[PDB]
RNA sequence: UCGGUGGUCAUAGCGUUAGGGAAACGCCCGGUUACAUUCCGAACCCGGAAGCUAAGCCUUUCAGCGCCGAUGGUACUGCAGGGGGGACCCUGUGGGAGAGUAGGACGCCGCCGA
RNA sequence: AGCCAAACUCCGAAUGCCGGUAAGUAGCGCGGCAGUGAGACUGUGGGGGAUAAGCUCCAUGG
RNA sequence: UAACUGGGGCGGUUGCCUCCUAAAGGGUAACGGAGGCGCCCAAAGGUUCCCUCAGCCUGCAGGUGUUGAGUGUAAGUGCACAAGGGAGCUUGACUGUGAGACCGACGGGUCGAGCAGGGACGAAAGUCGGGACUAGUGAUCCGGCGGUGGCUUGU
């Protein structure tokens, strides 16, 4: 959208983040083949859901909440490979193969890639 | 090694601020966010070796390595241009602030000359203290020293400044 | 004698004279006011004889504003010269006053002077000019 | 003082492009790669 | 000093609301980004705005900017 | 009833007043490695869950600043005529602002997840 | 607080222009042959001139 | 042994770019009103990533500040989503092409999708055929330099 204003002291992470989200959306946008694979990366979990923004419509989405992951073992890196699997089954069942990955506006390393990752071998083409 | 200012900190000057200024919630209570200390040679326009020396003081009196900044600006009168070093700053953080306040305090204040103390009215109206240094061989040129801490205005600060030993008037 | 000390383009178009006035038209800061009835240009000179005559008039006591300043300038090319070769320099200022302008004011105590002197003036005008009083809101 | 080099690899031997480089800047004979359509790769052309 | 002027460039929009394009036709010559290029639309080097694709001539506000679009 | 991501782009904002923690978000405490600082685990990156709603965030009061804003009229004007010594002024028919006034407004509309 | 601005604009018509469509009554492609390229006044919107000219230079009608 | 020219001479001008005149598409004259150009940058180009300024107040630090700073170079249209500022890597400042269009009486000027080759950056989507855009230039004739091997007087 149009860009947000800058902050002070507190909310300035949140101000940063947001603001470098749209930086990131003015060239990846959810068309109707290839959808939007937007990545959020809070301090507990990470979701990740597949919006059609033309439409403006969802058609997959995971997270941490899910049973599949909600209490077990490992640490966020690896907990992100559950998250990355189920969102590729759920676009892969609801008639996907090709989506536009995009980091959300944190940067492209740690779990953002090992989620990437984890749904790139089960079939989505990045 | 928690540094002795740290715990000091955590164990009683938390809980009697806290008392003083009778807060509700523990995480209001202000702290300690950095310490910056800052050098400006202007001479440097006119050598730049000079500032080599500037950062081997600076690294030897804290123990990080400052970042030298530019000239944002080109001023006439001081023959100032645009992008040439004038000085060089630090700022610490953590445990290195903690040492570091701990050695000016307890042992290079007292070296002032004729030191009846710092005065009390040198904080900017937010909490945030400053006071400026006239020789270096004060530590076992002039060097500014910056305290930013939590405190909402100059009170809070003040206080938390008394209770962490600072000498004022 | 009123010429304005910084004017961004010297030479400058004709100000139009076409319609009334956008706004000015009543009296604003003193009790008597000069208002026009048909367009004009209003030279600094002209200004300039007109203020003392309601001023020397009066004598003592009594204000006067007045609402219009001669800021746009004229030109005028060397006498006895062929037409072209560019514009001419700036020789008069002009105030463009257009109908319903409230040019002078005045307050003064004395009804009968005030408006005596404010007839003085008019003479000094080049357009066709009334006495209004200012009207109690 | 910006005059016109030609530049060209050490393989084809055939002039390839021209360009402009302010000579007291850099005096160094200037160089850089392109797409050499002879060799049909993408070398080095040292400035003649 | 006076007396020189540059030769008009004819800048301006040059397919209007409703009008039917081929794909690559010019629809917008500018300098700058007075209109911004929406959807089907793309940007040229010197701020041209030309269809990408047939259709309809549609300007508009998207993400509060005015832009041209082309429904197919 | 809240979290994520969109549309309109202030009737939404700014400020002000009273609050909230069930999951969630965040603060938050640490730097072992991958990673980083023109210097600083403040920021990015990594691993958890001690305390907390104090701030962010969400909800809420106020028309206070900002914002939106008719109808009627007027300026202006296409077409067709008048008047004046001239600068220019007026009308018939069709269209019709800007300012200002009465007022509005402390947003609204989608998709998912808890 | 009241004002001014071709090169100021928070605003902003009437007309005009581009395209679609309905009704009503010349247009275009390809070739042969030209003349014209010194314009005048009057209505309206302007510039130069001096709030001149049966002046001069533009735009739009007769 | 030039022309323009409110007679001619004297003075001034002749090409390109920006603004106003120019009457809300485009175009539109005067020896009308203001200015610039005959370059520069080996990064001031490409890509990836990150940041937000000027000004003001307080004692480098803090609060405020949404565009009033900056944009190599004149003005204008834009740029705060940055096209402004800072780093990493690089050479697309490519070769073979041009669906379809804009502007000119014409010569010509301008934009351009998609494809192939061979590359840069990015995980990727994608962007890259110089520079935020518009001036920084000169038709043909003749001739010089490098390449390639097509051809000319019996062979």
């Amino acid at each position: 959208a149009y860009g947000v204003k800058i902050a002070k002291g507190k909310a300035y992470k949140g101000a940063a983040l947001k603001r470098r989200h749209i930086r990131i959306r003015k060239k990846v946008s959810g068309t109707a083949e290839r959808p939007r694979l937007v990545v959020t990366r809070s301090n507990r979990g990470i979701t990740a859901q597949v919006i059609d923004d033309i439409a403006g419509h969802t058609v997959a989405s995971a997270s941490t909440l899910d049973a599949s992951i909600r209490g077990g073992e490992g640490d966020k890196s690896a907990k992100a490979q559950q998250v990355g699997k189920l969102v590729a089954e759920r676009a892969k069942a609801a008639g996907v193969e090709a989506v536009v990955f995009d980091r959300g506006g944190n940067r492209y390393a740690g779990r953002i890639a090992a989620l990437a990752d984890a749904a790139r071998e089960a079939g989505l083409k990045f | 090694t928690t540094p002795r200012l740290k715990t000091k900190y955590r164990e009683e000057i938390v809980g009697k601020l806290r008392d003083e200024f009778s807060y509700e919630n523990v995480m209001q209570v202000p702290g300690l966010v950095k310490i910056v200390v800052n050098m400006g040679v202007g001479d440097a326009a006119r050598d730049s070796k000079l500032i080599e020396g500037a950062i081997r003081d600076l690294t030897t009196i804290t123990g990080q390595k400052p970042a030298v900044t530019k000239a944002r600006k080109s001023i006439a009168q001081f023959k100032l241009r645009e992008g040439q070093p004038i000085g060089a700053h630090v700022t610490l953080r953590g445990d290195r602030m903690w040492e570091f306040l701990d050695r000016t305090l307890s042992l290079a204040l007292p070296r002032i000359r004729d030191f009846r103390g710092l005065s009390p009215k040198q904080f900017d109206g937010r909490g945030n203290y400053t006071f400026g240094l006239t020789e270096q061989v004060m530590f076992h040129r002039g060097m500014d020293i910056t305290v930013v801490t939590t405190a909402t205005n100059d009170d809070e600060g003040r206080a938390l400044l008394r209770h962490l030993g600072f000498p004022f008037k | 004698m009123l010429i304005p000390r910084r004017v961004k383009h010297r030479k400058q178009h004709h100000p139009k004279r076409s319609g009334m006035s956008k706004g000015g038209t009543q009296v604003a800061f003193g009790e008597y006011g000069i208002q026009a009835l048909t367009p004009a240009y209003v030279t600094n000179r002209q200004i300039e004889a007109a203020r003392i005559a309601m001023t020397r008039h009066i004598k003592r006591g009594g204000k006067v504003w007045i609402n219009i300043y001669p800021d746009r300038p004229l030109t005028k090319k060397p006498a006895e010269t062929r037409m072209g070769s560019g514009k001419g320099s700036p020789e008069w200022w002009v105030a463009n006053v257009k109908p319903g302008r409230v040019m002078f004011e005045l307050s003064y105590p004395n009804e009968k002077i005030a408006r005596e002197a404010l007839t003085r003036a008019a003479h000094k005008l080049p357009m066709k000019c009334r006495i209004v009083r200012r009207e109690a809101g | 003082v910006r005059p016109k080099i030609t530049l060209a690899c050490v393989e084809c031997k055939e002039r390839n492009y021209i360009t402009k480089k302010n000579r007291r800047n850099n005096p160094d004979r200037l160089e850089m790669k392109k797409h050499c359509p002879r060799c049909n790769a993408h070398t080095a052309h040292r400035e003649t | 000093r006076n007396g020189r002027d540059s030769n008009a460039q004819r800048l301006g929009v040059k397919r209007f609301g409703g009008q039917v394009v081929n794909a690559g036709e010019i629809l917008v010559r500018q300098r700058g980004t007075h209109f911004h290029p929406g959807a089907g639309v793309g940007r040229g080097g010197d701020d041209t705005l030309f269809a990408l694709q047939a259709g309809s001539v549609q300007f508009g506000t998207f993400r509060g900017r005015k832009v041209v679009n082309i429904v197919p």
